[PDB]
RNA sequence: GUAUGUAAGCGUAUUACCGGCCGGUACUAUUACUUU
C-alpha cells in the first residue's frame, strides 16, 4: 500500500513533467514557426529566384 | 513580432534606459534571421554599468538555464555588442543571489536549508567562469599581502584571450565594485605542456 | 593518512627556513591553513602566500622572509577557558613580549593578543615565534 | 587451458534465451529452435551420444564440456544441475559459431 | 641560491623536464588526436593512451593496439595532434 | 596507503582545467546521452561506457559534455544495476578465487588473499549502506555470492 | 547446538579406546558416508554402500573406490602414470 | 495497541461521561480536554485522540513531568510504555587535561502518545515523578522520531 | 596626506507589525566548545 502511493504521486508527478514540457515543446516550435513565417514568405520566393 | 520593451527586459526592472537601449541592440541582431531562433529566449533581467577609471562596462544579468545558451553564441554576441555600443566593454554575468551559513542571533538560513550549491562560492567561481569566456583561468594563486590585505592573481590560459585581453584592465573593477577582492591577472605567456 | 593537515604544511614551513629557502610547497591546504597563513602576513613572518586551484584540495606557495625561528601547531586543540591562556602563552613563547598563540575562537581564526582583545577564549590551533 | 565458457554463459543467460535438460534440449533440437548444444562431459554414455546424433542431422553444433553438472549449472547461475544445454537466442555472442 | 624561488612564475624548461603530476597545477599530459584510415572519410578521435580498441564507424579495421603508456597506432594511420 | 600491501604506488588522473571544452566539438548532450542509452541497453558497465565513447567518438570527459556522470545518466533512464559496478567487479573476484579454493585447496597465498578480497567488500559496501544506495543490514555471505556475479 | 565442539561423530565410542585413536576415526567416518561428486553423473549423489564400493544413487553407476575414501591418494597419481607412459608408446 | 484490555476496567480519575442530565451535545463524543506542554512544547494530537488510559503519561494523567529538561539519544526501544536513553558528553577532567568522554543510560518513560520510537532517536526528556525504579523521567518531545529522508515517502 | 581597526550602506534569512532608531511581539539547523 505505502509503495502504491508513492507510485500514484511520482507517477502523476511525471505525467506532470511531460505536460510542462510538452507546452514548452509546442511553444518551441510554435512561436519559431510563426515568426519565421512572418519574415520568411516573400523573401524565400525571391532568394530561390535568384 | 515587435520584440521592444516589457518583454526582453522584464523578469527584473521594468525601466530603465541602459536596459532599453541595450533591449534595442539585440532586436538588430534578431533581424539577420540565422542568428534570431537561438539568441530570442535569452532574457535580460537587469543591466549595470561600472567605470574603469575612463570607460564604462555594460554588465548583463542572466536568468541562468539561458545561460548555458548564452555562453554558445557569447562571443559573436559581445563583440557585434561592442561595435554598436562602442566605447563599452560588454561583460556577461548570470544573477546570482548570496545565502548564508549561520548568521546572527541564535538564527536561519532557511529558505531550503541549504545544500552544498544554494550558498556564496560556488557563484563567486561562476563569476570568474562568466567574465571570461574562451580562455579559462589554468591557475588562480591568491597573494595575501604583508599589510593585511588580500589580493587574488587570475593566470589566463592563452587560448583565445585575445577578446578578453584589453578588457583585463576593466574585469579588475568588475570585479571590485560587485564581488570585491582586488585582481591582477597574469598568463602564462606560451603554451608550455608539462 | 593527513589527519591534521596544518601540521604538515607548518612542518613544510620550518624545515624549508632550515636550509635557508625562501619557498615551499604545502599539501593539501586547508581553511583552517589559509587562516592560519593570513595570521602569519600580519605580523610579518612570512611573505606572500598563494593558493593555486587545483580542482582537487589546493597546494600553496609560501615566500619566506626568514624572520621565523619555528612554527608548531596543537593538535588535539585544548579548550581554554580565558585563563589557561596565560599558562600556555609563558611555556612555548619564548617572551612575554613577541610571539603569538594561534586559536581557533569564536569570531575567527585569531592570535591570543586579538582574542585577548575581543574576550574571546577558544582551542588552540598554534604557536608562531 | 579454458577459461572459456563461463564468461560467455552468462552473456546468454542475460541477454537471451535458454532451455536446459534433456526433455526441452530434445525438444529445441527436433524443432530446430537449438543453435547450439552443449552436453556435459558427464552425461549417461547413451544420452551423450543421442544428442549429439540428433544434432547430427539437425546439423547443429555440439560443445563438449571441459567440467561437471555442478560447473555447467554455476555457470548459468541456477542452483541446479545441469546435465545438457540448448542456446536458442543469444544476442550479444560471438558464442554461436564457437568449439571449446 | 638556497633562497632560490621563482615558483610562481616557474621557469619554463625545468618544468618540461619533471612530470605530468610534479606541475604546480597538476595538468594531463593526456592529449587528443583524429585518426585517419584512408579507405574512410571517416574521423574519430582516439587517443595515443588509447583506452579502446577502437573500431572506426563501420569498419572492424583495427585503428589502434595499446601498449601500457602510449597505444601503438597501427601501420598506415595519419593524425594530428590537435583537439580537431 | 595500499592497505592490502606496502605499496605507496600513487598513479591516478590528471583532469583538464577547461571545465567546459572542448570547442571543436560538433556532438550535442542528447547525442553522448544516446549512445549512453544503446550501449548500456548492449550491457556496458558505466566504466566500460566512459573509455570506449571517449575512444570511439570525441567524448572528452561525459561529464563536461552532458553534466551528468554515466552512472547518473544510466540511472534516470532507469538502466541502474542493482549493486554499483566496483561492488560487482569485487564480487566476482571472491566468488571466482573461492571456487578456485575448492578445487586447489592448500593455496596458503590464496585463502589469505580470499580473506583480502571479502574484507574490502564488507568494509566498501558499509559505506555504500550510509549512503542508503544499499538496503540497511545488506550482508556480504558465500552462499549468496556466487550467484550474484553470474 | 553445535553439542560437542571436539568429538563429533566419535562419540559414540564414548570413554572407550582412547583419545589419539578416537581422532583418527573422526576424519574416516567424515569421508565415508560422505556424498561424492560422481564423475559419470556430475551430480554429489555417491555414498558409500560397502569397503570398496560407492554406488551412485541416481545414474546407478556404481565404481570401485578406496574403503573409506573415493579417491585414495595413491590412485589419482596411479592413474595419471599409466596414462602419461600411454602417450610416449603411441606416438 | 491493546483495547486498554487489562484485568480492572481503566479509568481516568474525576471523568465519567454523562449522557442523562446535564445540557446535550455538540459530537466528538469525549470529555477529553487535552495539553499545551508549554515550555513552547507543542503536543502531538494523538494526546487529544488517546483511547489509551496511561496514569503515568502526563497527556491522559495526573502527574507532574517536573523539573530537568534533557535531550538525549533512544539506544533501546524494546519495552512497552518505557524506552532507554543514552547520552554521551564530554566531562573534562583538569588533572588528565583532557575530558573522558563518558556516558550515563537512564531509562525514561514513552507515553504511547509517541509513536515511532525507534533507536537512534534525538528525544527531548524532562525529568518525572519518578515514576517505576529505573524509569525517572518521561518524554516531553520525541524531536526526532526520524528519518530526514522517511518524512515525505520515498517512492 | 594617510590607517580603517571602530560606525553606517549595497548583493535568495534583520523580514514583518504595534506605540512614540529605540523596545517589545512574531522569529528561526542540532551539538561539542567557547563568551557573558
Amino acid at each position: 500500500m505505502l509503495a502504491d502511493q508513492a507510485e500514484a504521486r511520482r507517477q502523476k508527478v511525471r505525467e506532470a513533467r511531460k505536460r510542462r514540457e510538452e507546452r514548452i515543446a509546442t511553444k518551441k516550435q510554435e512561436l519559431i514557426a510563426l515568426h519565421a513565417k512572418e519574415d520568411e514568405i516573400a523573401a524565400k520566393a525571391a532568394t530561390a529566384g535568384h | 513580432m515587435a520584440i521592444g520593451s516589457k518583454i526582453i527586459k522584464p523578469g527584473g526592472s521594468d525601466p530603465d534606459d541602459f536596459e532599453k537601449s541595450i533591449a534595442q541592440a539585440l532586436v538588430e541582431l534578431e533581424a539577420n534571421s540565422d542568428l534570431k531562433p537561438y539568441l530570442r529566449d535569452l532574457h535580460i533581467t537587469r543591466a549595470r554599468e561600472i567605470e574603469f577609471g575612463s570607460k564604462k562596462a555594460v554588465i548583463i544579468y542572466v536568468p541562468i538555464p539561458q545561460q548555458k545558451v548564452f555562453q554558445k553564441i557569447q562571443i559573436i554576441l559581445v563583440r557585434e555588442l561592442e561595435k554598436k555600443f562602442s566605447g563599452k566593454h560588454v561583460v556577461v554575468i548570470a544573477e546570482r543571489k548570496i545565502l548564508p551559513k549561520p548568521t546572527r542571533k541564535a538564527r536561519n538560513p532557511l529558505k531550503q536549508k541549504r545544500p552544498r550549491s544554494r550558498t556564496l562560492t560556488a557563484v563567486y567561481d561562476a563569476i570568474l567562469e562568466d567574465l571570461v569566456f574562451p580562455a579559462e583561468i589554468v591557475g588562480k594563486r591568491i597573494r595575501v599581502k604583508l599589510d593585511g590585505s588580500q589580493l587574488v592573481k587570475v593566470h589566463l590560459d592563452k587560448n583565445q584571450q585575445t577578446t578578453i585581453e584589453h578588457k583585463v584592465d576593466t574585469f579588475t573593477s568588475v570585479y571590485k565594485k560587485l564581488t570585491g577582492r582586488d585582481v591582477t591577472f597574469e598568463f602564462p605567456d606560451n603554451y608550455l605542456n608539462v | 593518512v593527513r589527519m591534521n593537515v596544518l601540521a604538515d604544511a607548518l612542518k613544510c614551513i620550518n624545515n624549508a627556513e632550515k636550509r635557508g629557502k625562501r619557498q615551499v610547497l604545502l599539501r593539501p591546504c586547508s581553511k583552517v591553513i589559509i587562516k592560519f597563513l593570513t595570521v602569519m602576513m600580519k605580523h610579518g613572518y612570512i611573505g606572500e602566500f598563494e593558493i593555486v586551484d587545483d580542482h582537487r584540495s589546493g597546494k600553496i606557495v609560501v615566500n619566506l622572509t626568514g624572520r621565523l625561528n619555528k612554527c608548531g601547531v596543537i593538535s588535539p586543540r585544548f579548550d581554554v577557558p580565558i585563563n589557561d591562556i596565560e599558562k600556555w602563552t609563558n611555556n612555548l613563547l619564548p617572551s612575554r613580549q613577541f610571539g603569538y598563540v594561534v586559536l581557533t575562537t569564536s569570531g575567527g581564526i585569531m592570535d591570543h593578543e586579538e582574542a585577548r582583545r575581543k574576550h574571546l577564549g577558544g582551542k588552540i590551533l598554534g604557536f608562531f615565534f | 587451458a579454458l577459461e572459456s565458457t563461463n564468461a560467455r554463459l552468462a552473456l546468454v543467460m542475460k541477454s537471451g534465451k535458454y532451455c536446459l535438460g534433456y526433455k526441452q534440449t530434445l525438444k529445441t533440437l527436433r524443432q530446430g529452435k537449438a543453435k547450439l548444444v552443449l552436453i556435459a562431459s558427464n552425461t549417461p554414455a547413451l544420452r551423450k551420444s543421442e544428442i549429439e546424433y540428433y544434432a547430427m542431422l539437425a546439423k547443429t553444433e555440439v560443445q563438449h564440456y571441459s567440467g561437471t553438472n555442478i560447473e555447467l549449472g554455476t555457470a548459468c547461475g541456477k542452483y541446479f544441475r545441469v546435465c545438457t544445454l540448448s542456446i536458442t537466442d543469444p544476442g550479444d555472442s560471438d558464442i554461436i559459431r564457437s568449439l571449446e | 641560491m638556497p633562497l632560490a624561488k621563482d615558483l610562481l612564475h616557474p621557469l619554463p624548461a625545468e618544468e618540461k623536464r619533471k612530470h605530468k603530476l610534479k606541475r604546480l597545477v597538476q595538468h594531463p599530459n593526456s592529449y587528443f588526436m583524429d585518426v585517419k584510415c584512408p579507405g574512410c572519410y571517416r574521423i574519430t578521435t582516439v587517443f595515443s593512451h588509447a583506452q579502446g580498441v577502437v573500431v572506426c564507424a563501420g569498419c572492424a579495421t583495427i585503428l589502434c593496439q595499446p601498449t601500457g603508456g602510449r597505444a601503438k597506432l597501427t601501420e598506415g594511420c595519419s593524425f594530428r595532434r590537435k583537439p580537431q | 596507503g595500499r592497505m592490502h600491501a606496502p605499496g605507496k604506488g600513487i598513479s591516478q588522473s590528471a583532469l583538464p582545467y577547461r571545465r567546459t571544452v572542448p570547442s571543436w566539438l560538433k556532438l550535442n548532450a542528447d547525442d553522448v546521452k544516446e549512445q549512453i542509452k544503446k550501449l548500456g541497453k548492449k550491457g556496458l558497465t558505466p566504466s566500460k561506457i566512459g573509455i570506449i565513447l571517449r575512444d570511439s567518438h570525441g567524448v572528452a570527459q561525459v561529464r563536461f559534455v552532458n553534466g551528468n556522470k554515466i552512472l547518473r545518466i544510466m540511472k534516470s533512464v532507469g538502466l541502474k544495476p542493482d549493486i554499483p559496478e566496483d561492488l560487482y567487479h569485487m564480487i566476482k573476484k571472491a566468488v571466482a578465487i573461492r571456487k578456485h579454493l575448492e578445487r586447489n585447496r592448500k593455496d596458503k597465498d590464496g585463502k589469505f588473499r580470499l580473506i583480502l578480497v571479502e574484507s574490502r567488500i564488507h568494509r566498501l559496501a558499509r559505506y555504500y549502506k550510509t549512503k542508503s544506495v544499499l538496503p540497511p543490514n545488506w550482508k556480504y555471505e558465500s552462499s549468496t555470492a556466487s550467484a550474484l556475479v553470474a | 547446538a553445535k553439542r560437542t565442539k571436539k568429538v563429533g561423530i566419535v562419540g559414540k565410542y564414548g570413554t572407550r579406546y582412547g583419545a589419539s585413536l578416537r581422532k583418527m576415526v573422526k576424519k574416516m567416518e567424515i569421508t565415508q558416508h560422505s556424498k561424492y561428486t560422481c564423475s559419470f553423473c556430475g551430480k554429489d549423489s555417491m555414498k558409500r554402500a560397502v569397503v570398496g564400493i560407492w554406488s551412485c544413487k541416481r545414474c546407478k553407476r556404481t565404481v570401485a573406490g578406496g574403503a573409506w575414501v573415493y579417491s585414495t591418494t595413491a590412485a589419482a597419481s596411479v592413474r595419471s602414470a599409466v596414462r602419461r607412459l600411454r602417450e610416449t608408446k603411441e606416438q | 495497541m491493546a483495547d486498554q484490555n487489562e484485568r480492572a476496567f481503566q479509568k481516568q480519575f474525576g471523568v465519567n461521561l454523562n449522557r442523562k442530565v446535564k445540557p446535550g451535545i455538540t459530537k466528538k463524543k469525549l470529555l477529553r480536554r487535552s495539553r499545551d506542554v508549554g515550555l513552547g512544547f507543542k503536543t502531538p494530537r494523538e494526546a487529544i485522540d488517546g483511547t489509551y488510559i496511561d496514569k503515568k503519561c502526563p497527556w491522559t494523567g495526573d502527574v507532574r513531568i517536573r523539573g530537568r529538561i534533557l535531550t538525549g539519544v533512544v539506544r533501546k526501544a524494546k519495552m512497552q510504555r518505557t524506552i532507554v536513553i543514552r547520552r554521551d558528553y564530554l566531562h573534562f577532567v583538569r588533572k588528565y587535561s583532557r575530558f573522558e568522554k563518558r556516558h550515563r543510560n537512564m531509562s525514561v518513560h514513552c507515553s504511547p502518545v509517541f509513536r515511532d520510537v525507534e533507536h537512534g532517536d534525538i528525544v527531548t526528556i524532562g525529568e518525572c515523578r519518578p515514576l517505576s525504579k529505573t524509569v525517572r523521567f518521561n518524554v516531553l518531545k520525541v524531536s526526532k522520531g526520524q528519518g530526514a529522508k522517511k518524512s515525505f515517502k520515498k517512492y
